[PDB]
């Protein structure tokens, strides 16, 4: 249900300056923020599929669901990513 | 922008 | 690397949706990147109230204030108590 909280901790530690240090509690509370992240943009993806009878969650439904609710700038980044990823 | 989505996954409930 | 991240978990975490049917392959791979964005702009956010208290350490009371203020996180509301 959540990411792996090393993870998590990792790419929290690599955004603060080397000298700061994060709660345990912190690390946590992100866990379950980023689970969200997850569920709330599919949601809206999930809801689109499902008025165009679509029975397949694609990567351009997670990508329109991102720049619908306000992560538009996410789009590029991970086109980017994924493409990368199949070379 | 979040607004409805985030009511629509309280009403899903 | 984002590709460490477990795309088995995304996928489950996606199957939790009352109206998932089928993944397509690549959707658990845009998270991962999407997962490692969000983390850092959260966590860069939080980090503005952590210094603001005059603290070196990251608390969770520092993650609900950046919920409260900033909008792309409207919808972690919720999450506060």
């Amino acid at each position: 249900i959540y990411l792996p909280i090393a993870n998590v901790a990792r790419i929290m530690k690599n955004a603060i300056p080397q000298t700061g240090k994060i709660a345990k509690d912190a690390k946590e509370c992100v866990q379950e923020c980023v689970s969200e992240f997850i569920s709330f943009i599919t949601s809206e993806a999930s809801e689109r599929c499902h008025q165009e009878k679509r029975k397949t969650i694609n990567g351009e439904d997670i990508l329109f669901a991102m720049s619908t609710l306000g992560f538009d700038s996410y789009v590029e980044p991970l086109k980017l990513y994924l493409q990368k990823f199949r070379e | 922008k979040q607004l409805h989505r985030i009511l629509k996954r309280r009403q899903a409930r | 690397r984002v590709q460490e991240l477990p795309l088995a978990r995304i996928k489950k975490i996606m199957k939790l949706d009352e109206d998932v049917k089928m993944i397509s392959a690549e959707a658990p791979v845009l998270f991962a990147k999407a997962a490692q964005i969000f983390i850092t702009e959260l966590t860069l956010r939080a980090w503005i109230h952590t210094e603001d208290n005059k603290r070196r350490t990251l608390q969770r009371n520092d993650i609900a204030m950046a919920i409260t203020k900033f909008d792309q996180f409207d919808f972690l509301i919720d999450i506060v108590p």
